[PDB]
RNA sequence: UUAAGUGAAUAAGGGCGCACGGUGGAUGCCUUGGCACUAGGAGCCGAUGAAGGACGGGACUAACACCGAUAUGCUUUGGGGAGCUGUAAGUAAGCUAUGAUCCAGAGAUUUCCGAAUGGGGGAACCCAAUAUCUUUUAUAGGAUAUUACUUUUCAGUGAAUACAUAGCUGAUUAGAGGUAGACGCAGAGAACUGAAACAUCUUAGUACCUGCAGGAAGAGAAAGAAAAUUCGAUUCCCUGAGUAGCGGCGAGCGAAACGGGAAGAGCCCAAACCAACAAGCUUGCUUGUUGGGGUUGUAGGACUCCGAUAUGGUAGUCUGUUAGUAUAGUUGAAGGAUUUGGAAAAUUCCGCUAAAGAGGGUGAAAGCCCCGUAGACGAAAUGCUGACAACACCUAGGAGGAUCCUGAGUACGGCGGAACACGAGAAAUUCCGUCGGAAUCCGCGGGGACCAUCCCGCAAGGCUAAAUACUCCCUAGUGACCGAUAGUGAACCAGUACCGUGAGGGAAAGGUGAAAAGCACCCCGGAAGGGGAGUGAAAUAGAUCCUGAAACCGUGUGCCUACAACAAGUCAAAGCUCGUUAAUGAGUGAUGGCGUGCCUUUUGUAGAAUGAACCGGCGAGUUACGAUUGCAUGCGAGGUUAAGUCGAAGAGACGGAGCCGCAGCGAAAGCGAGUCUGAAUAGGGCGAAUGAGUAUGUAGUCGUAGACCCGAAACCAUGUGAUCUAC
RNA sequence: GUAGCGGAGAAAUUCCAAACGAACUUGGAGAUAGCUGGUUCUCUCCGAAAUAGCUUUAGGGCUAGCCUCGGAAUUGAGAAU
RNA sequence: AUCCGGGAGUCAGACUGCGAGUGAUAAGAUCCGUAGUCGAAAGGGAAACAGCCCAGACCACCAGCUAAGGUCCCAAAAUAU
RNA sequence: GGUGUAGUGGUAGGAGAGCGUUCUAAGGGCGUUGAAGGUCGAUCGUGAGGACGGCUGGAGCGCUUAGAAGUGAGAAUGCCGGUAUGAGUAGCGAAAGACAGGUGAGAAUCCUGUCCACCGUAUGACUAAGGUUUCCUGGGGAAGGCUCGUCCGCCCAGGGUU
RNA sequence: CUUCUAGUGAGAAAACAACUGCCCGUACCGUAAACCGACACAGGUAGUCGAGGAGAGUAUCCUAAGGUGAGCGAGCGAACU
RNA sequence: AAGCGACUGUUUAUCAAAAACACAGGUCUCUGCAAAAUCGUAAGAUGAAGUAUAGGGGCUGACGCCUGCCCGGUGCUGGA
RNA sequence: GGUAGCGAAAUUCCUUGUCGGGUAAGUUCCGACCCGCACGAAAGGCGUAACGAUUUGGGCACUGUCUCAACGAGAGACUCGGUGAAAUUUUAGUACCUGUGAAGAUGCAGGUUACCCGCGACAGGACGGAAAGACCCCAUGGAGCUUUACUGUAGUUUGAUAUUGAGUGUUUAACCCUCUAACCCGCACCACUAAUCGUGGUGGGAGACAGUGUCAGAUGGGCAGUUUGACUGG
RNA sequence: AGAAGGGAGCUUGACUGCGAGACCUACAAGUCGAGCAGGGACGAAAGUCGGGCUUAGUGAUCCGGUGGUUCCGCAUGGAAG
């Protein structure tokens, strides 16, 4: 009611004029007057301890294997970051659904090659969130950046 | 995120306004006079489905009351005529003997007549 | 034929159902404009004439945008490569491959008003003085410079009153006003409200007004914080803690230090003393001006004694050398046929591309059509930020303890007020007014009245980056934010039209189509409007133009109605008319039974108690932070991190200051499975005796905030009115 | 020319821009109101009170009494004859 | 029924038997005690009728038996003995 | 799952379980061989409500599971808009006209004439405020003018103040 | 404007001829349809001129110079105002 | 013929025009001039370019005849 | 402890007091009487020519004021053509009597009356329309006013102390004095100078007084903020 | 009327610390109490005595005064409090 530009005089008197008794121009119920209770800048974060987090994260990569829905292989390295030959890779292993790959460190040439394939994310090793896991059908982990999971998550 | 109220009241009216087809003038055009009207009627309604049984007991009745006094009796005398002799037909069949056949609405008014000789 | 009886049909107008129109602008879909933020720049303009305006400049010019008598533009350096002379149609004249138009850097011109400043004034007007130049035979006429006030420096002139100081003339130096409706530091300073009244108290040193700023301000280098074993300038955040306190001890107000972090930085004078100069020439060395010296509590300096005469730094400049960066740009992969359509990006086949599958456009939905994107490249000019060079500044030890220095109407005290969370209180500490008024290192201040002892410091002089606050504005983006009664008051020529003497108040109003192809020609008619014919996929898409709801107004029809007292229906029901989501079918209905609207407030309503003309849209228990209970999950005699650092405005690890629980009793000293009262081991009070918590999510209630929405009569503080009326 | 804590009044509480027991405009401001009005979807289970005490209290409030939901507990504690 | 805990609402009542006060042993009056209905209760009877008499509506039926009150016609049932 | 038995009026108010709107995510879908919206129907469920078919319409929208809310309207002598009733009703704002002839699509109302009537210390002439183009000439008739209009202090184009 | 001196201070009196003389307003209404009253509104608006007969007269009635017929009409000839 | 007010005047713009207000005349009191009184924080002003036959304040209200008793209380003035 | 004057009064309750006058008939009017509920001498007493859009009582003249109404003129109203609102409104196919009922019904019960649609007229009802009663009580609501209600305060006054100095005397420190240099001057003359402002200069007056600052006691509806209970057959 | 009524002797229990259990009751308050311990009065004893035949004779908290105290005391010892 009190931010919207407008008026601070009683319009009409109170009595007398056959009317409804109003007090300003710009009240709830007049066209064009202030809100009553509307959405303020909020924040919506917050926190869970820190035993769930860590119970969370080993659920569901544990829930990954036991379906024999994570796939290891020794190496991920390019010449030349080519998109193309990544596809043949990825076909090589048949592949054929919503991957995460996990990379390990500056392996830049196999990131820029994975990018831009529609059904591909790339994540490395230290960055990994218990959403990237989930919305995936599988993971394609090298075998170094699979040691560098267990040691962080220890 | 902000709610319009798009669709939603005019459909819930034009339910109410289609059940007031037939009544007069304002109370099957305007929403409020339609409210209240079909509000009326839903408690005539209940409240006419309970008067019906009443209404048809006396019309049979009235109708075994008249047939029976051409066969010289009246309704209270042929009624306990014919509980005495262990009969136990409704007011309803006994209504549409006395109008199709006169011979069958006879023939037990004599079983009547027979039983409270006694 | 006569008597007695029974009796349909016929609508001046009305009702119900259905069909088609008109008005009106709801609903759907959509965006040209908004709202809340993030990262980066920038944080002032002005007498060398501002902010904001008036009036002008076009081939035709009412308005808006641009520009200033050089007026829809002039020069110059770069970019770009075929059209162009804004909105804006319409026509007329032109310009451009000898590079237009357009884009970025630097220049030139810039009427009049306004601090407005030669004098005046009712803003955009009027009137001059003195020099130089012009028109005329000449006067009249035209142009250019200069001319306010104050301060602060220097000459001339100068006097009631002689010497000279007031004064006056001239030359020189700075101000003056606006704002970003923000943020800071000061001066002065309310009221409604809460206390269920009201004076102390609260609202609150808040709102309003006035001064001064800066890009940040303010504070800042211990006359400090503490209590043994200490630490070292200021600011900001977490915690301590709703604690210790204050309080008609009521309503309520409410710390700090320790502990953890962001950022870190220190310096310069006065005084003693020593020289150069001038006056008092005490020719004693008293007054002073310049330079040197000297800056502290472990006391430091002067002064005398010897060493050294080197070495560590800066918060400095419009000085050079490069490196980057902001302000234009360059280049940038890969598709055809088929079916349905007016038109494919859709469907079906068969291909290709990706360090580029972010987004926008194209006759419907596009990685491969256009603009882009990932990646690679670029600056003549001007402005910023680094680095390294010069130039400018600043900085030494050891000893002695004879004497000198270390901020005076000051610290402090009485009286009156205020500030400290602290309302005079037992009132330390810090300020203001008034009066009184120290000491000098054998000294002086503080540790919450006061004294003694011990401990920590050295007032009465100056300056200082960063870590913190804010956004009128410019660039690039973001959103489980709005989508034309919403979102800014304003999506559109809006602070406009309109209202008021004035200060001031203040709107309504978006949508043809893919493309104007925007209806040539004919007919009725003064025209408006209409009917053909044409455009077009569609005109019942024809400019009042997408969709086109309801109220309300009409036209046509199946059934009923002129002996009838009706909250308008509901239950029973003949006749007539139809024939559906196909089933115990649909519309109308003579005649018969029964039956006093809806909402609010009430012991109680049909109420002759209250509200509503009708239809459509809008219109009311929310969030932040705390406290408690129930449910749920993880750990379990334990549970858990806050600020902050790295990270995509995210997850996702560090961080153990701190918080709760694990032991109580007592006013406290204190004691402890017990303790307090008590002479008591008596009795009794409160506790123990296996007796579960903590973090987070979710829901119910409560507290502080406008706290579910609307509604006064009033109170206070700036300003605008004697064009009406009174003297 | 005189202006609102004010002016002017041959005096009426009279006038100060159609309103004066204290003008108009903007702000504090979403002033306060133990009072009045309003408060938007559905079905299933249960279901009150209009009393006592105290009140600068009497059309307001507080504690008890009377309703509803979840738990615990020995029982044979409740009721009617 | 009692005990612990979450959430309430109510603090204007009215008439009718019965028994007392105030009143005039007046009031649809007023103030207490005790029982019911209304409040918050539809259905039958009492012409019409909050509170009296009978009786407590989950829903369907063109089936049956009764309550209070009734049986010449309106209007169901005896012109009963 | 069967079968028995018992229950199921309700204001303030407590407790449970659901219907519908908009947006987010993930999954599986539809659409110019026609989405949303609008209109009609004699359809389904215990309720809020859900479908299917015709006509209209021209570009977007459902369903499942979970999440978040400016999430539901009949009432405030509510606010804005549109339209009714009263109703073809009150009123049409002091006063003298009549006829002939013109113009024109069209004339009680405009033009020209003739007679009649009204003011005349004003209803005549000039001027200071105030207004600000209303002044003159040629065209116009959608709105303004309380009827009409060929007319105008109205609308369009040009011109006038020495 | 007119005199009197003090006064920097060639020598100007008046004949004819011919030349020079700036800025702002100026239309139109103005006892009204053009101003103040929201209106083409029975109200308000400073000053000068303002004729004849009969009359003291600017009174009164009728007229001169000049202006005007007023922006809804045609019938009828009731109640009532 | 009688009441009220001597009289001309003024008043509630817009429900009251009067017996209300004013008035010429009466009386009490303050004021020695930088007067008392009033506006204002003050500077400055009115009073007044006045000077007790003048200026401020209270009551009564042409003119005629008149205007009794009380100083306990309260104000005012003087006292010591 | 109320005099002169006046008195049923613009004042007198009882009261239409009593008596005389005026009328056929007079609670008003005029004259008088005194038993003045509750006249009275500058908030003046009692007269009073002239005057008043004042208040009261009576006469003459005149009349449609009335007995008691009639006729006539014009404007609206009424019919036709043009134009074209408003307050109001839950929906309405909207009778009467006696009852019932929130205790005065078009709408409910029992009767009685009544074919459908309009025009010109009248106001009995719709507790008719317009104005959330101005009367009365409440809100621990306001606002204006008063005072010997509370608590303050502007203004006025009185003391101490600073500005503030010097000499004599009189008594128990205080006091009376005298001086001139501070401080004052809305006195005169002079200069800055076009000046009744201002500043300087010289006389004159007055003087440690006054004015001004800090503290203290009085007084203070001039002005301000508030308070002024409940129960109750209103 | 086995006195609680009325006389005579001696005395200070008109005591200190308490208190199982009841009554009343919204709260805060109010009322009765056998018995234990310390030290007593009266009586030869048994015993009775924590005022008066019983039930009225009273007023939260804040703030202040007087006396006691083996409590605290803002660096320490005191003091102020």
């Amino acid at each position: 009611r009190s931010a919207v530009r407008g008026g601070g005089r009683k319009p009409w008197r109170q009595k007398g004029t056959g009317r409804a008794r109003q007090g300003s121009i710009r009240s709830p119920q007049w066209r064009g007057g202030g809100v009553v209770f509307g959405p303020t800048p909020r924040s919506y974060s917050y926190k869970l301890p820190k035993k769930v987090r860590r119970l969370a994260m080993k659920s569901v990569l544990s829930d990954k294997v036991a379906e024999n829905n994570l796939v290891a292989v020794e190496g991920l390295s390019f010449d030349a970051p080519k998109t193309k030959e990544f596809k043949q890779v990825l076909a090589n292993l048949s592949i054929d659904t919503k991957v995460l790959v996990v990379l390990e460190n500056g392996n830049d040439f196999a990131a820029l090659s994975a990018r831009n394939l529609p059904n591909v994310s790339v994540v490395t090793s230290d960055n990994v969130s218990v959403l990237d896991v989930v919305s995936a059908n599988k993971v394609l982990a090298t075998q170094t950046a699979l040691t560098q999971i267990e040691e962080v998550l220890a | 995120a902000r709610v319009k109220g798009g669709t939603v009241t005019r459909k819930r009216r034009k339910k109410v306004l289609k059940l007031a087809k037939g009544y007069y003038g304002s109370k099957h055009t305007l929403f409020k006079s339609a409210k209240e009207q079909v509000m009326n009627s839903y408690y005539y309604a209940f409240r006419d489905r309970r008067q019906k049984k009443r209404d048809f007991r006396k019309l049979w009745i009235a109708r075994i009351n008249a047939a029976a006094r051409m066969n010289g009796l009246s309704y209270s005398k042929l009624m306990h005529g014919l509980k005495l002799a262990e009969i136990d037909i409704n007011r309803k069949m006994l209504a549409d003997l006395a109008v199709n056949d006169a011979a069958a609405f006879t023939a037990l008014a004599e079983q009547a007549k027979d039983a409270l000789s006694k």
